[PDB]
């Protein structure tokens, strides 16, 4: 009763990720309107979410059903080493963009100038870099896909490098945007409402969504509690539907992007 | 395939869409504003100061390029041609204090206000309005009260409160306060502080433009 | 003024029937019909356009 | 005096109605319609940067010429779309371009109240200003050729004028239209041409001598482009009212009205097919409409434009139509 629920869930929630990660990125394809870096580097973000739904969580979804997992001890080192890169990789594009936010409302007159595809292309390929260096390490060093968190010192590396670094980072550039918004605004009710609730709802969800599975990690990699195997699985696909989540609020409150939707 | 002419025409097209891309990247940064007023709004003073048809006045201020895109000589239909400018940054209003008692530009003023930043063309676009001629109607009021422009004025015919109902009743004629702003300036005779406004109007736009692009507006 | 002789030059031209119009109208149209590419789709091995 | 144009206009009036036996519709009703009319989109020229307000396509049914809020005409090969030219203009407020029946020059004009034309086949072969046409005092609406020493060209001066370019100076003006003219076509004979203005009224004027041939009015309100029928006994005319309608030089009248309940916007463009049978008015709600000019039955609806068509031709040979519009794009059917 229970296995085929899950199942039923899980794929459709992988399939909602995929469709929702190709309506962006034909979207920003097809209209030449939306031809900027900044939706650029929303392009980038789909197309990682959409690398993420289509070679990590079909995997994830049968080690879940099918109880253990039958696919060789060296493609499950090519799994997670996936996992770790994807699951990376979107969290720096979430902190790329607000790095672009960041510089497109506070100094807007100088960023114009630099907001250029070579500049966009530049930081996706540094967003890369850093995914890649928090996912090779571990390499140099069945029946299960068990994480191995043999080395301390990899730990803390991994789990700061890929999200409380970007925590940090976001939480500052989207603290600093809320203020110059408000500088704005003080100067002249709903406006500001709005700003905190957009502001509240892209921050919230991605807090929601990999906050408990890092959290989890510190505490397990320091050999400070042990979790069971469903709880870490439900951390784990909590993680996972940011996929699910990000196209949503880095599309749906913008303008052009519902045009471009609506056209489609 | 192609043969030599054919690629030399290939060539070319490259070439030009080289240019073309270029160019549009020079203009796109590129400050539009529409410059506005009655007959004798005063409006060349403030070319003057910050520096045929259509007259286009080229300026830079803090690395940025203004273009001011001046129409008065248009004697034509408004809206036969008003729609060009429908992507202009901001939309510089001038308005003539001193002629507030001349018989009645006012009124005239305060109609074509109202008619341009109503205009569907012009729902998101904001206006910088100036109240040119403050200077000459400090001295006007005294001999000559508000009250003939403005029947419903109440209080003492001090410049500064004459001057403050005028500006709070253009703000007053704007319908859409929800999507645009109004930025008022008197042009008090000098050049620096006065493109110094238009800058931070301009600069509010693109940061406001910025701020929606994400939605936080 | 000058109005009402313009409108007498205008007044004083030569008429014709609306039928006789309206049928040469589509005489032309008949005729030339055989030579409107848009008209009769032309076929694609003659088109210029791909 | 004023109290005899009335009595007069009203003569005008009889006679009109007295030569309107019959109707147009109630005589091709029993001709076979054309049907549906479908047209893909053959070529999609794309490099411009901003709202396309005119084109023109040339002689040979090849090259097409692009006018756009860029500060730039392009001469297009519209069957490779190579872009043969790109001429800079000193203004970059242009409404109206025209493309010389000898392929040699090309005119544009706008705001700046200059119908300015550059030579093509320059020696040095870098594009040149080669004359700058003053004279008007309004917004410059359409300036379209004659020859590659004349032109007539039609401004917001409720005035129109023919210019020598060789001289510089206008050689005939075309006084009488109330409102702001906003459309040219010069007969194919080139012998006279008719002009739509603001007034919801479009003038027949004679070339050679001056005076306005005819007057023809029905439209609810401003024309904002004008073509004759291939034949040159007739032309359709685009309001802002929604609504086409094709008079007749001989009849001196009207002969069929082009309207839709669904459509409610106005037109910015209408050409004729090369055989007449259709007439393709460009729209305002983002489309095309092409007509069957002996039905008024809508044959068909070109779409694929994001913002309104500005601007519609069709080739000399009839080959293909192409539309420009605000999105900055051209398509080729
Ligand atoms: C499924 C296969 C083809 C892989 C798809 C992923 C890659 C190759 C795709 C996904 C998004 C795509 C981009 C989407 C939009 C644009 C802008 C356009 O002006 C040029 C092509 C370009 C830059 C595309 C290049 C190819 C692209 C980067
Ligand atoms: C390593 C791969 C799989 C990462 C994902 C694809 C990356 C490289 C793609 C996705 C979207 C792409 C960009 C989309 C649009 C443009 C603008 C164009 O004028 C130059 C190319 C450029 C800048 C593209 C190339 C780089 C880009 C960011
Ligand atoms: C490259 C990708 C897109 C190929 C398709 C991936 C997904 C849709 C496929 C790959 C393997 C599949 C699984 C294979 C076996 C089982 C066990 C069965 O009792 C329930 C369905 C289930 C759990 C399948 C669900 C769908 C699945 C996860
Ligand atoms: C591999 C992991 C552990 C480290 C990756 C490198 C990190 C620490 C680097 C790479 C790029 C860096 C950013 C580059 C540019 C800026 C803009 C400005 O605001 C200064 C800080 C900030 C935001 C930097 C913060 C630190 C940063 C994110
Ligand atoms: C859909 C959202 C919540 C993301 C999480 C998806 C996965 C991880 C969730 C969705 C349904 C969940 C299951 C629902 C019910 C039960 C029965 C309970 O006795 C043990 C946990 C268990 C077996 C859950 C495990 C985690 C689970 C499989
Ligand atoms: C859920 N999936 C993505 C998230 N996760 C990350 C991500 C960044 C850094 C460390 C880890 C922890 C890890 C260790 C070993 C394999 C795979 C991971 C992956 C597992």
């Amino acid at each position: 009763t229970e296995k085929m629920l899950i199942c039923m869930t899980l794929v459709v929630i992988t399939t909602l990720t995929t469709l929702l990660n190709l309506a962006v990125i034909m979207a920003i394809g097809t209209t030449k309107k939306l031809h900027q870096p900044a939706n650029y580097l929303i392009c980038s973000l789909a197309v990682t979410d959409l690398l993420v739904a289509v070679l990590v969580m079909p995997l994830s979804i049968i080690y879940i059903v099918m109880d253990r997992w039958k696919l060789g001890y060296f493609l499950c080192e090519v799994w997670l080493s996936v996992d770790m890169t994807c699951c990376t990789c979107s969290i720096w594009h979430l902190c790329v963009i607000a790095l672009d936010r960041y510089w497109a409302i506070t100094n807007a007159i100088e960023y114009a100038r630099k907001r250029t595809a070579k500049r966009a292309a530049l930081m996706i390929l540094t967003v890369w870099t850093i995914s890649i260096f928090i996912s090779m390490p571990p390499l140099f060093w069945p029946s299960q896909c068990t994480i191995q968190h043999d080395h301390v010192i990899y730990t803390i590396y991994s789990t700061l490098g890929a999200f409380y670094i970007p925590l940090t980072l976001i939480l500052i550039l989207y603290y600093r945007i809320y203020h110059a918004a408000k500088s704005l605004y003080q100067k002249r009710s709903t406006r500001e409402r709005k700003a905190a609730r957009i502001l509240g709802l892209i921050l919230g969800a991605f807090i929601l969504s990999w906050l408990p599975f890092f959290i989890k990690e510190l505490i397990v990699g320091l050999s400070i509690y042990t979790v069971s195997s469903e709880v870490a699985d439900f951390l784990t696909w909590l993680g996972y539907v940011n996929s699910l989540i990000n196209p949503l609020l880095y599309t749906s409150f913008n303008e052009d992007f519902k045009l471009a939707f609506k056209k489609l | 395939t192609l043969s030599a002419e054919d690629k030399a025409a290939v060539e070319r097209s490259k070439m030009i869409d080289r240019n073309l891309r270029e160019d549009g990247e020079k203009a796109a940064r590129e400050v539009k504003l529409l410059l506005l007023g009655a007959g004798e709004s005063g409006k060349n003073t403030i070319v003057k100061q910050m520096k045929t048809g259509i007259v286009e006045t080229h300026f830079t201020f803090k690395d940025l390029h203004f273009k001011m895109f001046d129409v008065g000589a248009q004697r034509s239909e408004r809206k036969k041609w008003i729609h060009c400018f429908e992507g202009v940054t901001a939309i510089i209003f001038c308005v003539a204090l001193s002629d507030y008692d001349l018989v009645n530009r006012m009124h005239a003023s305060m109609k074509l206000f109202d008619s341009i930043c109503n205009n569907k063309w012009f729902t998101d676009t904001s206006i910088i309005l100036f109240l040119n001629k403050k200077d000459l109607f400090e001295e006007k009021i005294k001999k000559s009260p508000l009250t003939i422009c403005y029947p419903e004025y109440a209080g003492s015919n001090t410049y500064e409160e004459a001057a403050a109902y005028i500006q709070c009743q253009f703000e007053d004629l704007n319908k859409r306060k929800d999507t645009k702003e109004i930025y008022t300036h008197f042009t008090c005779s000098t050049d620096t502080k006065n493109v110094q406004f238009v800058f931070d109007a301009v600069t509010d736009v693109i940061i406001k433009n910025n701020l929606k692009d994400c939605g936080l507006f | 003024r000058k109005l009402v002789e313009q409108l007498k030059m205008e007044a004083n031209i030569d008429r014709i029937k609306v039928s006789k119009a309206a049928a040469d109208l589509m005489a032309y149209c008949e005729a030339h019909a055989k030579e409107d590419p848009l008209l009769t789709p032309v076929p694609a091995s003659e088109n210029p356009f791909r | 005096l004023r109290q005899e144009a009335e009595q007069l206009k009203n003569q005008i009036r009889d006679a009109r109605k007295a030569c309107a036996d019959a109707t147009l519709s109630q005589i091709t009703n029993n001709i076979d319609p054309v049907g549906r009319i479908q047209m893909r989109t053959r070529r999609t020229l794309r490099g411009h940067l901003a709202k396309i307000y005119a084109m023109h396509w040339g002689t040979d049914s090849r090259l097409l010429v692009s006018a756009s809020q860029d500060g730039k005409l392009i001469i297009w090969d519209s069957y490779t779309t190579n872009k043969v030219h790109a001429i800079p203009l000193r203004s970059s407020w242009v409404m109206t371009c025209a493309y010389a029946p000898s392929g040699n020059y090309v005119a544009c004009g706008g705001l700046d109240n200059i119908c300015s034309i550059y030579n093509l086949k320059t020696r040095e072969g870098n594009v040149r200003v080669s004359r700058e046409l003053a004279g008007h005092t309004g917004y410059l609406s359409c300036c379209r050729f004659l020859d590659d020493n004349q032109i007539v060209t039609s401004s917001g001066d409720t005035t129109c004028a023919l210019w020598d370019i060789e001289t510089g100076q206008q050689t005939t003006t075309f006084t009488g239209h109330t409102g702001d003219v906003m459309s040219l076509s010069l007969a194919p004979d080139t012998r006279l041409f008719v002009s739509g203005a603001c007034d919801a009224s479009a003038k027949l004027w004679d070339v050679r001598e001056g005076m306005c041939r005819q007057t023809f009015t029905g439209h609810e309100s401003d024309i904002n482009a004008i073509c004759f029928f291939p034949n040159g006994n007739a032309f359709a005319t685009g309001s802002d009212d929604a609504t086409c309608r094709l008079f007749d030089l001989r009849a001196d009248q009207e002969l069929m009205t082009y309207s839709h309940d669904n459509i409610i916007c106005g037109i910015t463009s209408v050409s004729f097919s090369k055989s007449g049978r259709l007439l393709l008015a460009g729209y305002d709600d983002f489309n095309c409409n092409v007509w069957d000019a002996l039905k008024a039955d809508r044959a068909g609806v070109l779409a694929g434009h994001d913002n309104r068509v500005s601007c519609l031709g069709v080739t000399d040979d009839g080959m293909a139509v192409a539309t420009g519009s605000w999105d900055s794009f051209l398509k080729i059917w």
